[PDB]
Parts: C-alpha cells; sequence; structure tokens
C-alpha cells in the first residue's frame, strides 16, 4: 500500500497511492487518465466490493 | 510529485514517467533511473480539462515550435 511492488526489488519507494494505481492500470493497456478523473468511482466501487 | 501539470487551462500527463520538483523547478523523469528533462508537448500528452485530476499543479510546458519561429 505504501511501495506498491518496489520493496521486492530492494529499497522500499514511498508513491501516494492514487498514482500506484494509475500505473497499474497503464500495466493492463488502459490509459492513465482514465483513472484520474474517475478516481471517487473507483474508491467507491472498491469500497463496496 | 504531481499526476499532470496545467497549461493553456489544460491538463498534460506524461507519456512514460513522473513530474518531480526539485525544490525550485519541475522535470519528467523515468521511472527506474533519475534522469531528468525538461517539459515539452513532444514529452507530453493533453487529455481533458484541470477540473477533474486532484492535486494538479501549474507549470509551464515549453513549446518548440515559437522560438524556432523567433
Ligand atoms: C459506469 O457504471 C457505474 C455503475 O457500475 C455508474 O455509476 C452508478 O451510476 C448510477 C446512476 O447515476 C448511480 O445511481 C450509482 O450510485 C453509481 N454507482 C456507483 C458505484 O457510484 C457510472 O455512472 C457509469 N459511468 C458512466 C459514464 O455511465
Ligand atoms: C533545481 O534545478 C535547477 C536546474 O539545475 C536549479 O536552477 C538554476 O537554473 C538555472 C537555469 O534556469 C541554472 O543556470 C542554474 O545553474 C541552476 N542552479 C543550480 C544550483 O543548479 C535549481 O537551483 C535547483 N533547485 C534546488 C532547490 O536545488
Ligand atoms: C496532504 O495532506 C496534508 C495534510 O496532512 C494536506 O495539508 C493540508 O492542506 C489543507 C488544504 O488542502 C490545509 O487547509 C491544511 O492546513 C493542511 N494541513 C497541514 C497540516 O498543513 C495537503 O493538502 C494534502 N495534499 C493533497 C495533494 O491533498
Ligand atoms: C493555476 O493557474 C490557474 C490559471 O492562472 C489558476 O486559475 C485562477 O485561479 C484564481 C483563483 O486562485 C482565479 O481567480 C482565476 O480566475 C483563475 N484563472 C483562470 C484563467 O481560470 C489556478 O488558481 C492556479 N492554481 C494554483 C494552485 O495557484
Amino acid at each position: 500500500i505504501t511501495s506498491g511492488w518496489t520493496f521486492g526489488a530492494g529499497p522500499a519507494l514511498q508513491i501516494p497511492f492514487p498514482m500506484q494505481m494509475a500505473y497499474r492500470f497503464n500495466g493492463i493497456g488502459v490509459t492513465q487518465n482514465v483513472l484520474y478523473e474517475n478516481q471517487k468511482l473507483i474508491a467507491n466501487q472498491f469500497n463496496s466490493a | 510529485t504531481a499526476p499532470a501539470i496545467c497549461h493553456d487551462g489544460k491538463a498534460h500527463f506524461p507519456r512514460e514517467g513522473v513530474f518531480v520538483s526539485n525544490g525550485t523547478h519541475w522535470f519528467v523523469t523515468q521511472r527506474n533511473f533519475y534522469e531528468p528533462q525538461i517539459i515539452t508537448t513532444d514529452n507530453t500528452f493533453v487529455s481533458g480539462n484541470c477540473d477533474v485530476v486532484i492535486g494538479i499543479v501549474n507549470n509551464t510546458v515549453y513549446d518548440p515550435l515559437q522560438p524556432e519561429l523567433d
């Protein structure tokens, strides 16, 4: 949650979480603007799920 | 850091990399090695307006065209 996937390859590197989720969308073929303009929706959907 | 940069009322997002600030100026870097470059219109792409991104910051994005045309 605080370091993403960096602590498993060396030192833990902090990065804000909203920016971690944007990287993770990029890794599946979705552009990052789709998350940042819908951040509230994805957080609501995750919390209910 | 900041997710996007505002210029001319438009939101700019990095193609690859993250925005960083050294204390006084902002740069674009690649994510795996610190190597800053100036934020230009060839480094970024535009999507949406600066009203939906939380944490967007003001900066200058330089266009190479105008200083070539003096
Ligand atoms: C994408 O789908 C979601 C539902 O999966 C839509 O969000 C819902 O919208 C309805 C109608 O406004 C609301 O009553 C619900 O409360 C919303 N759900 C959540 C979890 O927020 C969303 O509007 C859709 N997006 C678009 C652009 O149509
Ligand atoms: C952040 O980096 C910049 C660029 O290196 C520093 O700003 C100065 O920028 C001018 C050009 O606009 C250069 O001619 C100077 O040599 C730069 N100074 C230095 C010390 O590099 C700026 O000082 C840096 N900020 C901090 C807080 O270190
Ligand atoms: C990050 O969190 C800090 C608090 O830990 C936020 O700082 C506050 O900002 C508000 C305005 O948004 C001020 O009214 C408060 O006085 C600030 N608090 C402190 C302790 O200085 C900061 O805004 C947050 N950053 C983002 C991008 O949301
Ligand atoms: C970033 O720059 C924009 C553009 O100058 C700022 O938008 C202005 O915001 C002020 C209030 O702070 C309004 O009075 C102006 O009408 C706005 N200008 C326009 C053209 O809409 C924005 O506030 C700046 N952001 C920060 C954090 O300073």
